[PDB]
Order: C-alpha cells, then structure tokens, then sequence
C-alpha cells in the first residue's frame, strides 16, 4: 500500500496542514466525523467502524494554534495525541528550538511518527511543513528531519517550506535563522520546494482578483500544490510519477535539490468561464515569469528539469504538443547537458473546488516542479542580508544564551556560499 | 454597547453564556454545526471500547457450524459460485 | 419544504408571484435598511448590475427579493417604490424567520433572539432551493468589498430547482 | 458445571468483591433486583458457575463478606447491586480490629472464623463440583490480612485437593496509609507461600500508574481503581463461564504456569486499556493488544518486568478472533525479548480463548505471568520491616495480644527464603 | 490547563 506522513512544524506548518488535510478529506469524500457517507489510504488510516483518521502529526512548541484545532471543527477528525503541543513559544530562535526547550517535544513527536510509519505499509515519502525565517519551524524542524535521516533512513522527504521573501516580512531575525536553517535542507532532505510569500501574494491580487487575501487563501493555493503532488500516488490515471520518479527526475546532482512551483489554472468562477484554458496556455501560464510560488526571475538562468503534474481530462496526444510548444519558445532556456527535461504525469480526476473558497473548478491543471539555475538569487538575497547582520553581530546574545556557539554562524555562511558556488558551476 | 447588557443583568441565565467563538479560523473554515459535537463514548462505563454486547456474541462452532442450507442461502446473497486440450485442436 | 408561502412573495405592481415562478433563476436575498448609508450606496450598483446582465441574455437569469429592516410600512414602501425587483411584505413574520435562519441582525439580538453571530446591514446573499447557504457575497464581511463583491455572484451555479 | 467460592474480607477486600460483582453480573445480564434480562443463552448455560438458583428464581451469589467492622458491610449492601448478596453471609462482628495481625488471626478473629468456615462448609457442600475458591483482601491492614489468610489457612486441611485462588493487595509503599505495612503483610506472605497456590499481586502504585497514563486520570476514585481489578478478575476466569475454542481453567492456569510449588506469585494485566478521547482512535486487534500487554505500566503490580524475566506467562485471551496471530504473536514477543524468558523453559507462553467477548468491548485479554523481578517489591517491603524490627517500632499492639518475637523472625527469614528462589532461577 | 480535551467527558464543567 501506500502513505505518506505529514509532519506539520511550527505555525504556517499547522495553518497549511489544516487546509491541506481540510482538502484531502473533501476530494475523498471524507467528513469531520471521519464517516465516509480503496483511495483513503496515502492519507488516511481505517480504524474498523469507518473512522477514518489522518496521517499526519501537528507538531508547536507553543499551545496556541493546535489547541485552536483540537477547539475547531476538526477537534474530532484528528487523533487526539496526534496533536503535539509544548508550553513556551521558541521566540524566533533557532537555538531555542535545536538547542533549548525543543527536545522534551522531539521525543513525544518521533514516538507518534514511530507509531503511524509502523501501522501500515510503504511509507512513500515523509512530507514536512515548516516556514523555515521563523522559530519552532526553523528549529524544532531541523531536529526532527535530521534525527529521521538517521532513523528512518533511505526514505525519501520533501520539505514544503514557507522561506522568507525579500521585502516582505514579519519578522527582522528572519535573515539570522533562515541562513540558520539551510544546513537542514542540504544535507538531510531529499527535495525542498521553495514557496514563498510575495509571489504568491501577487499571485492573488491579479488572478484571483481578491484585493484582500489572507493566509487562509495562502493556504488554500499551497493546498492545490501538494494535492496535485500526491493525487498521481492515491488516484488511478494515465502515465504517472510518484515519489520515488519524482528524485530520480528532478535531481540531477545530489546537492542540487531546491526547486520552485508553479499552479494553473487559478482563476475565480466570474472569469474563468470565458477563456479555453487549454493545454496549450496552461502550461504557458505555468512558465510565466510571474506565474511562480517563488519570487525567482526565471530568464536570469536556465532551466535544469521539470515534472508537469497535469490533473484531469488530459490525452498523452495533447501533453506532447504543449512540450513542443514551451521548447520552442525562446524566452526559457535549457542546459546543454539535459537534452530532454519534461518528466510528466497525467492523472483522471479534475481537482476538487472548495465551497466558499475562491476557486472554480476546472477539469485540468497544471503544477510544474521545476528545478532552474535562477533559484540561485533567491538565496543569494539572505546572503546579503545576514551579511549585513554578522559585521557587528546584532541579534548574537539571544542565540549564545541559549545553545549557541558563535561557529555555526560562519559554518552557515560557508554552507550558503558552497551552494551558491555550485548553481553556477552547473550552468556554463 | 451598555444597551446589550440590559438584558443580561446577571447573565448567569445561560442566554448569552458561551455563545461565541470569533477567531479566523472559524471565520475561515466551518460549516454548519460540526464543532459543538458531542463524543460518544461507551453506553457500558469505561472498559468498553465501543458499543457491542450480548446482542452480537455468536460463538465459533454455532456460527459457523450451522447447517448446509441455511448456509448454501446466507452465502448465494453473497456470491457463492504436459498440457490436453478439447477434440477440437491439433 | 416550501420556503415561501403562497402569498409571500410580491413583485412590482404588487401580483403575488409563488415559488413555482422561482425556478431556473439565481435567486437572492437582499437584507437592507431604507435609511443605512451602506445600503444607500450599494444600491445603485445594484440596480445596474441587476439591469445590464439581466439584460444581456435571453433568460431571466439573476432574480433578487428584498427583505427590509425599516423603521415603519410608510419608510417601507418608500424604499419599495424606488426598488423593481421582488420583495416580502414587512410584517409578514417570514422577514423575522429569514433573519433568524440567515443570522443577518442588526445588535439587537440580545432582547429577543440572544445567539451570537451578526453580519449586518446591507447583505446580498444568494440562497438555495430548501435554504442552504448558497454563497456569500463579501460587501461587509470578512473580505468587506464594496460594491464590487456583486461581480462574485456564480448565477449558473446558484439556481433555484 | 464448575462452583466457584468467592469470599472477599476487608474494607478493601469487600470493595473489590462489590466491583466485582457489578462486571459478572453485566457480562451475564442480571439485573440489580435478581431477575435475568434478555435473551442472551452464551451467558446463562453456564450460570452456576458462580451463581446459584434460590426458590423464587434469583440468581443469588456464592458470595460470603467478612468484615471486623460494621463498616463497608452496609455502604455496599445500600449502594447498587448489593441488594444480590445474601442477608445471611454477612458476617460482621462488632468492635474493630484496626491494623492489626493479631486482632484478625490470633485474637478476635479466631472467634468469628469458626462461623464463616460454616457459611463456607453450607455453601460448598450443597455441590460437591468444586473448582477452586477465590479470596480478595489487602495484606496492608488488620481485618483482610489477619482474618483473611486466618480463612486462607483453615480452608486448605479441610478442602486439601482444589485451588485457592487469592486477589491480594499488597502493600503499595509510596501512597500508604497508616504506618503498620511492613508488619501486617511480611507477617501474612508466610502463609500465602504454605498454604496457597495461586496468588495475583495487585498494588495501588501500578494501579494508579495505569490510571494516571493509559488512562490520564486526573480525581481517579476508588471505585474505578477497583473496575480495573475487577476487570482481570472477570477475565481470568472467562472459560469457566463461557465456551472457547482453546478452553483454559483455573487449574490449566496453576498446572501450566507455577513451578516448584512455592513459585505461584504473579502479575495481572487487561490490556484494550485507552482512555475515552482516543477510544474510537484504534485499530484492536491481536498484534497491538500484545504491544499493550508486555510494556511495564499496565502490569497492575509495581514490580517492572523488565528488570527481571518471566519464567512462564499466560496470555487468557476473549473475543472473536484468528488463532494463528495468537500463535505468531507469542512467538515473535518471546523472539525479539529473548532475555526477558527463561532459557530452560522453552515456549514460555499460555494462549487460550474464551470466544465471548467481555461486556462493550470486542477483544481483550488477561495477561497474568510469574516473574523474577517480582522480588523487587518483597524486598522492598523486608527492607521497611527489618528497618521497623531492628528499633523496635510500634510492636506493644501485636506482642499484647499474645505472639513471640520468634514468630516474626520466622517470617522474616520465610520469606527471605522466597527472594533467594527467585534470584537462583533468574 | 493539562488535560481539557478529556476532562469534561467524565465529569462536565
Ligand atoms: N504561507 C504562510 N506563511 C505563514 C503563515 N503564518 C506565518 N507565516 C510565515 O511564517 C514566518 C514566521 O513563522 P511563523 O509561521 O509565524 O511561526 P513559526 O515558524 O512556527 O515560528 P514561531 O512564531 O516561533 O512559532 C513569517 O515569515 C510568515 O510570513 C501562514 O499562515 N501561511
Ligand atoms: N485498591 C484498593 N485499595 C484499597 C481499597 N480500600 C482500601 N485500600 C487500601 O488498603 C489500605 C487500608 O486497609 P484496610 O482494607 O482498610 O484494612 P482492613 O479494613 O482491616 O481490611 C489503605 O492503605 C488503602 O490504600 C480499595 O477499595 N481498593
Ligand atoms: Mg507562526
């Protein structure tokens, strides 16, 4: 069989997870109550009387947003130690999520993941959610995923990350543990998707025409990403890519593994009925340079691989003419050495629309994974920022009175510019 | 807003105790009821995992010892039904 | 169940209309105060929203019916008379069921109807066939867009069977 | 069929004995008045097991209340489902025998035990198809350890073939009241060794412990700390009471588990144990009810397995079930803790099934095991009476009725015997 | 406060 565990650290982990599982649970037909009124698994676990329950674990420091769910109206859908919840909030400090308070919870929460990677089988991929500028996300996420690559080995995390965007932000630590954070994503994940929030706060107010978005519609449109990422898993279809393709064509070298993401057709229900939408210009509005999760200039470098996630009513005849279509075009480029670079997939059921949410719903989509030499800059922004930080050490007292140790400052800047060093080694 | 506190001058009359719950997330995602749901537990105390009794106890031999037709009926409501070749080949 | 009586429902010229008249139409409640100055500005946009898609088409597609908080039958009916759609008549106690079951109230549910939730003055809200939620139209919600939520309606989603 | 003698002596004895006649009597549908309820025939063809038929048609208990006190006699008989027990089996006895050996063995007791031997002679010789006998008492007071093993002991030469089968509360160290523990029970194991042979250790350390943890208990009453015990009871003796595919018995449980015959102490466990938030929230069944019985807490005895190694468990099994993930789930359990079983013991696992599920739920099971580290808690208990017999602690009370100094040293060196026993075959 | 999830279902407060 199989499933896959949905580790929700810090508060953007529990606010995405909540309208993620509230999507996964209404495209399977799934109430609260966890009644259906054999594709519940990769999601959900039976329990005997029809009581379906989430595979996932809600993972914060502080008890402020998983004590809101286990209030909500999910209270009952997900398992009541499932929810894991500390007492103090890390304070935007990676040390005091690695190196303080964090590990009195590290120990409750790879107890339960022990619990729900043993109860079933296959045990596809291991996906996190965390917003990496913050703390309990930063920190409390750097522990588990490293103590899970030793553990649980040679199984296969993609790390959805919520990074931080270069003049938005709420937070003025966020250059200190973000840079803090990477030396998680290199060497103990397998695929980290970078989303961000600024190219997916205009994303909404072109679009979706929503002149007010909030992070609930943030966390509607990330919801539609990873459901068209695991819908090939669960759902039967055409030519298909799951998680164990979706490594062995999108990274070509080991270290290589920050790659972007890119939804269509977002258009609401007074204006998406006008247009074709067809296969043609959904995967040209997916290549549009404005069009990413990721504030990432895409024509400042040259594309590397992409996987289409195409969902829906769409014939392998029509994916072949829209490839043609996007290598012709001149604007993406290519590197010399991936003659081919277009891994797609095709699944049978369109995506599911939420009622209320500002969506209409359309018989196919585009997600496009796509791993480019441009995503270089984005981290190249914090380079500068942390450069900034570190040349009269602001920000210092409240790390090395925690944990900290002065050296790991200077280690994550050698690890960022070690990364750095090879996007633009790849492309000549 | 002194108008709305004429009506509950104790207000220990349960009309407006516990009758909001106003953050974003019920904003956000709700519908109709399913919040205020109470949890069925056990009608037998604290040792009966779910709802089950004498009702439903049938023990081995009698509930899979029963005779033939009465079986031959239960289970046709469920579905009951070098190589050698026919004259034809050569 | 039926959701509006045999004589509920008037229209201009004042003709009962039942809800045998209702199907195939985007039907919508219009919660309004003849003299709150949302609804006064809303109002308009309304009108030429209701006018300028209804006629273009070949169908009737949106029908709104107004529901009034005014003060008295005389500040009713002048808001009726500037008002061409459809209507319930004020002291009609459909109104009150309407305002209960669409938790649409004006602060003054503490002396008589003490629940929580409020969702003012003015609201558009297209409904379904046995009275379900059908969507909201955000004018003063939580997305609060002025007079351009109209624009939000899903009419051929939204249709009265 | 099988008559089986419950006899339960001590307040707290009599509490359990009251608990435990509210679970058999809800596993077999008897209402609080006496009459049957339903149309259930598994739980009534073996009725006599532990009932009896009484003129008017009452299912009246073989159930016999020794107390030295006019104390939980009545608090039981005027609460729920006391209205069963006989106005004749009451025995009570009024002056008090407040923590004391003598006032229930030797002194006082001894006059009221020459009438309970009677109602136990008048209620097991109407049916002479007796399987065994079954004591509840706690070893840390006056009443249930004094006059309860004093009952323990004269049963034995009058009925020398047939089991006694004692649910025994131990001392309990860390919540004790009243400071004459150590005294009481070392002075009552001597007989629970001699003259018993199937003896349940049940502390109220590990019982609040399953209660504060699988439980998560936050004001846990007497009453549900007593449904827990009740609970083991019910399903020790399931087979005696219900058809089975592998049937067990009291006997098949004395005969299979203890060795040499001074080795019959053991720990109990009844594990579909959650608490009510996540009782809808698992998947029962045999593979996770086998992870639940062998990890420490929900032993209800203080003693932790694992500082020792079982030398023969049993794992009595009820409900609807597939009898070869019993047999693979005993295997694997002896195979990944290899040093936790005894290597001169091969298969150091009983299964058996009871068919009928217990009353809610739809499987269960009754681990009860004899383990070497169950010398923990007597040595904890001989440490606290040699730390008391070395000053001469509070000793007037006991010698006063009339016992010597040499009783005590007797029993402090036969039951040091039973931590040596132990120790050679661990 | 600890556990509220649990602590109305056996005795409601
Ligand atoms: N996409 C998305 N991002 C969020 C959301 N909430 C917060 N963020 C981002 O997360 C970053 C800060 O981390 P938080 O999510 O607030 O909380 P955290 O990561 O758990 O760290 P703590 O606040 O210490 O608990 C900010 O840059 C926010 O932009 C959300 O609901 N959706
Ligand atoms: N588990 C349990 N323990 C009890 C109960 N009643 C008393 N105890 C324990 O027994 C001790 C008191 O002994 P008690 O039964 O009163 O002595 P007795 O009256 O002479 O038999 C206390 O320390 C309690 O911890 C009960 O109902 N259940
Ligand atoms: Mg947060």
């Amino acid at each position: 069989m199989r499933e896959v565990i949905s580790i929700h650290v810090g508060q953007a982990g529990i606010q995405i997870g909540n309208a993620c599982w509230e999507l996964f649970c209404l495209e399977h037909g799934i109430q609260p109550d966890g009644q259906m009124p054999d594709a519940f698994n990769t999601f959900f676990s039976e329990t005997g009387a029809g009581k379906h329950v989430p595979r996932c674990v809600f993972l914060d420091l502080e008890p402020t947003v998983v004590d809101e769910v286990r209030t909500g109206t999910y209270r009952h859908l997900f398992h009541p130690e499932q929810l894991i919840s500390g007492k103090e909030d890390a304070a935007n400090n990676f040390a005091r999520g690695h190196y303080t308070i964090g590990k009195e919870i590290v120990d409750l929460s790879l107890d339960r993941i022990r619990k729900l990677a043993d109860n079933c089988t296959g045990l596809q991929g291991f996906l996190m959610f965390n917003a990496v500028g913050g703390g309990t996300g930063s920190g409390l996420g750097c522990l588990l995923l490293e103590r899970l690559s030793v553990d649980y080995g040679k199984k296969s995390k993609l790390n959805f990350c919520s990074w931080p965007s270069p003049q938005v932000s709420t937070a003025v630590v966020e250059p200190y543990n973000s840079v803090l954070s990477t030396h998680s994503l290199l060497e103990h994940t397998d695929v980290a998707v970078m989303l961000d929030n600024e190219a997916i706060y205009d994303i909404c107010r072109r679009n979706l025409d929503i002149e007010r978005p909030t992070y609930t519609n943030l966390n509607r449109l990330i919801a539609q990403v990873i459901s068209s990422l695991t819908a090939s898993l669960r759902f039967d279809g055409a030519l298909n890519v799951d998680v164990t393709e979706f490594q062995t064509n999108l990274v070509p070298y080991p270290r290589i593994h920050f790659m972007l993401s890119s939804y269509a057709p977002i258009i609401s229900a007074e204006k998406a009925y006008h247009e074709q939408l067809s296969v043609a210009e959904i995967t040209n509005s997916a290549f549009e340079p404005a069009s990413m999760m990721a504030k990432c200039d895409p024509r400042h470098g040259k594309y590397m691989a992409c996987c289409l996630m195409y969902r829906g009513d769409v014939v392998p005849k029509d994916v072949n003419a829209a490839v043609a279509t996007i290598k012709t075009k001149r604007t993406i480029q290519f590197v010399d050495w991936c003659p081919t670079g277009f891994k797609c997939g095709i699944n049978y059921q369109p995506p599911t629309v939420v009622p209320g949410g500002d969506l209409a719903k359309v018989m196919r989509a585009v997600c496009m994974i796509s791993n480019s030499t441009a995503i270089a800059e984005v981290f190249s922004r914090m380079d500068h920022k942390f450069d900034l930080m570190y040349a009269k050490r602001a920000f210092v007292h409240w790390y090395v009175g925690e944990g900290m140790e002065e050296g790991e400052f200077s280690e994550a800047r050698e690890d960022l510019a070690a990364l750095e060093k090879d996007y633009e080694e790849v492309g000549i | 807003k002194l108008t709305s506190w004429r009506i509950p001058h104790p207000l220990y009359t349960e009309l407006p105790q516990g009758s909001k719950y106003e953050t974003h997330y019920r904003q956000s995602y709700d519908y109709e009821d399913w919040a205020r749901r109470p949890v069925r537990l056990s009608k037998y105390g604290l040792l009966g995992h779910d709802d089950s009794g004498a009702e439903s106890w049938t023990t081995e031999t009698r509930s899979e010892y029963e005779p033939p037709r009465l079986r031959r009926d239960q289970l046709k409501a469920a579905g009951q039904w070098m190589a050698i070749h026919v004259s034809r080949t050569h | 169940l039926i959701l509006f009586p045999e004589g509920s429902l008037k229209n201009s010229n004042n003709t009962v209309i039942p809800q045998s008249h209702l199907k195939g139409k985007s039907v919508a409640l219009y919660f309004a105060d003849g003299a709150d100055p949302k609804c006064a500005s809303l109002l308009p946009f309304l009108l030429n929203y209701y006018r300028t898609m209804n006629e273009g088409g070949a169908n009737q597609k949106i029908e709104i019916i107004f529901v009034s908080l005014d003060r008295d039958r005389e500040a009713f009916e002048s808001h009726r008379a500037h008002m061409p759609w459809l209507s319930i008549d004020l002291e009609n106690p459909l109104t009150e069921i309407l305002k209960r079951h669409f938790r649409v109230m004006k602060e003054y549910e503490v002396p008589t109807y003490g629940y929580g939730s409020r969702t003012g003055v003015p609201s558009v809200i297209v409904i379904g066939s046995d009275g379900r939620e059908a969507q909201f139209l955000p004018i003063c919600s939580g997305l609060e867009e002025g007079d351009r939520a109209l624009l939000r309606w899903d009419w051929r989603n939204t249709k009265f069977a | 069929m099988r008559e089986i003698v419950h006899v339960q002596g001590g307040q707290c004895g009599n509490q359990i004995g009251a608990k435990f006649w509210e679970v058999i009597s809800d596993e077999h549908g008897i209402d609080p008045t006496g009459t049957y309820c339903g149309d259930s025939d598994l739980q009534l063809e073996r009725i006599n097991v532990f009932y009896n038929e009484a003129t008017g048609g009452r299912f009246v208990p073989r159930a016999i209340l020794m107390d030295l006190e006019p104390g939980t006699m009545d608090s039981v008989r005027a609460g729920p489902f006391g209205q069963l027990f006989r106005p004749d089996n009451f025995v009570f006895g009024q002056t008090g025998a407040g923590n004391n050996w003598a006032k229930g063995h030797y002194t006082e007791g001894a006059e009221l035990i020459d009438s309970v031997l009677d109602v136990v002679r008048k209620e097991a010789e109407g049916c002479d198809c007796l399987q065994g006998f079954q004591i509840t008492h706690s070893l840390g007071g006056g009443t249930g350890s004094g006059m309860g093993t004093l009952l323990i002991s004269k049963v034995r030469e009058e009925y020398p073939d047939r089991i006694m089968e004692t649910f025994s509360v131990f001392p309990s160290p860390k919540v004790s009241d009243t400071v004459v523990e150590p005294y009481n029970a070392t002075l009552s194991v001597h007989q629970l060794v001699e003259n018993a042979d199937e003896v349940q250790v049940i502390d109220n350390e590990a019982l609040y412990d399953i209660c504060f943890r699988t439980l998560k208990l936050t004001t846990p009453t007497y009453g549900d700390l007593n449904h827990l015990v009740s609970a083991a009871m019910s399903g020790v003796t399931c087979c005696l009471r219900f058809p089975g595919q592998l049937n067990s018995d009291l006997r098949k449980l004395a005969v299979n588990l203890i060795p040499f015959p001074r080795l019959h102490f053991f720990l109990i466990g009844f594990a579909p144990l959650t608490s009510r938030g996540s009782q809808q929230y698992r998947a029962l069944s045999v593979p996770e009810l086998t992870q639940q019985m062998f990890d420490a807490k929900n032993m209800m005895c203080a003693s932790d397995p694992r500082h020792g190694r079982y030398l023969t468990a049993s794992a009595m099994f009820r409900g609807r079930m597939s009898t070869k993930e019993v047999d693979e789930q005993m295997l694997n359990v002896q195979n990944k803790n290899s040093s936790y079983f005894v290597e001169w013991i091969p298969n150091n696992m009983k299964s058996s099934v009871c068919d009928i599920p217990p009353k809610g739920l739809k499987m269960s099971v009754t681990f009860v095991g004899n383990s070497t580290a169950i010398q923990e808690m007597f040595k904890r208990v001989s440490d606290q009476f040699t730390a008391m017999f070395r000053r001469k602690a509070f000793l007037h009370w006991y010698t006063g009725e009339g016992m010597d100094e040499m009783e005590f040293t007797e029993a402090e060196s036969n039951m040091n015997d039973l931590v040596s026993e132990y120790q050679q075959y661990q | 406060r600890e556990d509220y999830i649990r602590s109305l279902t056996p005795r409601p407060a």
